[PDB]
RNA sequence: CAGCGGUGUUGUACGAUAUGAGCUUUCUAUUGUAGUAGCGAGUAUUUGAGACACUGGUUGUUACCACCGUCGU
RNA sequence: GAGCCUCUAGUGGAUGUUUUACACAUGUAAGGGAAUUCGGCAAAAUGGAUGCGUAACUUCGGGAGAAGUAUUGGUUCAAUUG
RNA sequence: GUACCGAGUGAUCGGUGGUGGAGGUAGAUGCAGAGCAGAUCUUGGUGGUAGUAGCGAUAAUUUGUCUUCAGCGGCAAAGACU
RNA sequence: AUACCACACACAAGGGAUCGUUUGGCUCCUGGGACGAGGAAGGGCGCAGCAGAGAGCGAUAUGUGUGGGAGCAGCAGCAAUG
């Protein structure tokens, strides 16, 4: 995986990313959009990104107008098993209370 | 529909018999020269006038 | 025996529409080897088949609406939009007061 | 009227039997090289030395509050100019001296500062300095 | 991405607590005493609060040193 | 058994890109208010219920919802259809 | 039938080398359904325009997972609509 | 004109002209000129070991008698007891 094996847990700024996008389609067009700001965080374009359901269904709370301000997320990079030339960036959904304080980590397993 | 008259049905009987291609033993045969069976319809693309 | 017919099957046996089926997904192959009508009743037994819950709609505010206007609120001019014969009719109170009044006098007389 | 309202309507007579170069058409607008002439210098200074008026007691530099929006604070020497000039703000400009002297009365007139404003550009700016934001709220 | 400073926009968060035009008289222990309440729009305090953005200021953490082609010496 | 919102039952693909000008369906506008145009064409304004108050003319049936004006939410009460 | 080369003012005629696989002329006379650039000619076959114009009125779609072997196909979980 | 457009030649595509062939047509001549209540002409439906169309035949849907005589076109089976 990322150094050490350990896996990085960020924050993204939903709102800012989706800033110029239409409101019809507002979380259609934002899903496109968190994978490309993976990619670029990651220096990686040609990697896939993978999204668990659990973090869909955080996503789609209010329909499709709407989108969370800010969502914390853990990361985990894998060889990608359908072409190992490959690699994958699997997301997962942390829940938290507030985001006052919450930085860049890296976490051990 | 669901209601027939004894002569309507003996047509669809017999339109329905008469619709199938050549067997396939036919075609090995020395002196058989047909390729295709020009008499098979498809109820998309005609009607019967059954009426 | 495609996963389709299977639903199709069971909404027929369960005596609900098919938006209410739900297929068991840890054992495909066991589903897919169903053949008849008695295989899915015993897969319907061992609960790889089941019939889900109905959605909500609650009548919390309908009941709470009703309270309050059998108390007389809301109800005002600006609350009506029919006529005030529409709303409470003229020839049904003219009906109730004059069987009430000859049941009155009939009972006077009769009773001397 | 059918087929759009924002255009010209005749682009010429049958004869000549082509379009001449006087008509209107669209096209680019903007990024052109553009020159204005006599533009007057008011003043001239540094973007961390503070200064004052006669009238005007306070000492101040010249960077508003918050700074210039996609800039931040001056920091090196500056001219302040009458009105408005080409460009963006940082792009890049050339000064020269005037071809020839002007005779018009209102270029050759003296200039004497007594308020130059130093409030926010971000929303409605309504103070001049920190001070006076700490004053008017508490503590 | 977060602190901590700075500059704005909106208008005073959730939850508690107190009051409120009026309307009402419930319970426990036990013979007679003591305990002893409900329902209610709104308003005030905590609270120029809370939310949201930008920072060419400053601290922490995290990521990035490749590769392929063309013309020349 | 209007429009708007939900339960039962049923439902959907020519891919990506924030994407100038001119379009086609729509919003909003200082001061002025038909100056526009063959022509107020298009749009705006009025709108339900309750009360007060209602002209010429008329075949005496009508005109008539004439016109013109006021009221309307939430809560807690009285009184019983006002 | 196809390339070359010669003969004739010309309509046309002759030879050589490849392809083809069973029929063909020179002279004198006889009989005609006997020579094409055109008729908005008749029938059949093919271009330029051009990888262009267009293919998207309506409710709306996302994620995982298996097949499919590469179907927004099927199944789960959400988001919508009549 | 490095790559576009045009023309010439060789090879590969694309189409079906030409030449060679014909169990068909047309014309003239000669014969014939034979249907039905004993159900005609014309229409429909069935019949094969594998059988759609067409040909042949009627629930006896390849039967009887006479004259002949070697195979039944594919696959499986039949045939001098035809
Ligand atoms: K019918
Ligand atoms: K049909
Ligand atoms: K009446
Ligand atoms: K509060
Ligand atoms: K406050
Ligand atoms: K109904
Ligand atoms: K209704
Ligand atoms: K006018
Ligand atoms: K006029
Ligand atoms: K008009
Ligand atoms: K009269
Ligand atoms: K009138
Ligand atoms: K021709
Ligand atoms: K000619
Ligand atoms: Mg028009
Ligand atoms: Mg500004
Ligand atoms: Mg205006
Ligand atoms: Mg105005
Ligand atoms: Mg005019
Ligand atoms: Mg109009
Ligand atoms: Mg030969
Ligand atoms: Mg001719
Ligand atoms: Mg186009
Ligand atoms: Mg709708």
């Amino acid at each position: 995986a990322f150094k050490d094996d350990k896996a990085i847990e960020l924050t993204i700024p939903m709102g800012k990313i989706t800033i110029d996008v239409s409101k019809r389609w507002k979380c259609r067009i934002g899903i496109r959009r968190l994978k490309k700001f993976i990619t670029k965080t990651f220096h990686d374009k040609e990697a896939e990104v993978q999204i668990s359901p659990d973090l869909n269904k955080f996503l789609w709370e209010r329909g499709m107008r709407n989108v969370p301000k800010r969502v914390r997320v853990r990361v985990n990079q894998e060889p990608y098993p359908k072409d190992p030339s490959k690699k994958v960036y699997k997301l997962s959904h942390v829940v938290v209370s507030t985001f006052k304080g919450l930085g860049t980590e890296a976490i051990a397993e | 529909g669901s209601i027939k008259t004894r002569r309507i049905k003996v047509q669809l009987v017999s339109a329905l018999k008469k619709n199938r291609c050549i067997p396939q033993w036919k075609r090995a045969c020395p002196g058989f020269k047909q390729q295709y069976n020009f008499t098979k319809r498809s109820w998309k693309r005609k009607t019967l006038k059954a009426c | 025996m495609k996963l389709p017919r299977v639903k199709e099957l069971s909404a027929d046996i369960l005596k609900c529409g098919v938006r209410r089926i739900y297929l068991d997904t840890f054992e495909p192959s066991k589903l897919s080897a169903a053949t008849s009508r008695d295989d899915i009743r015993k897969l319907i037994k061992d609960g790889l088949i089941v019939r889900k819950a109905q959605k909500i709609h609650s009548r919390y505010h309908a009941n709470k609406l009703m309270r309050e206007k059998e108390k007389g609120r809301h109800s005002g001019p600006g609350k009506v939009k029919g006529s005030k014969n529409a709303r409470m009719p003229e020839k049904d109170k003219w009906i109730k007061r004059i069987r009430d009044l000859r049941n009155t006098l009939k009972e006077l007389r009769d009773k001397g | 009227s059918r087929k759009g309202k924002r255009k010209v309507a005749c682009i010429g007579a049958w004869h000549p039997a082509n379009v001449r170069r006087t008509v209107a058409r669209a096209g680019q607008l903007g990024f052109h090289r553009r020159t204005a002439q006599n533009k007057k210098i008011y003043m001239m200074g540094n973007g961390k030395t503070p200064f004052s008026t006669e009238y005007d007691l306070t000492s101040k530099t010249i960077n508003p509050m918050g700074g210039f929006l996609r800039y931040g604070n001056v920091k090196s020497d500056f001219i302040m100019v009458k009105g408005g000039i080409q460009g963006p703000s940082k792009r890049v400009l050339a000064l020269r001296k005037a071809f020839a002297p002007s005779n018009l009365g209102k270029d050759n007139e003296e200039i004497v500062l007594k308020f130059v404003d130093a409030s926010s550009k971000k929303g409605y700016g309504r103070f001049q300095t920190t001070e006076e934001k700490k004053a008017y709220f508490g503590i």
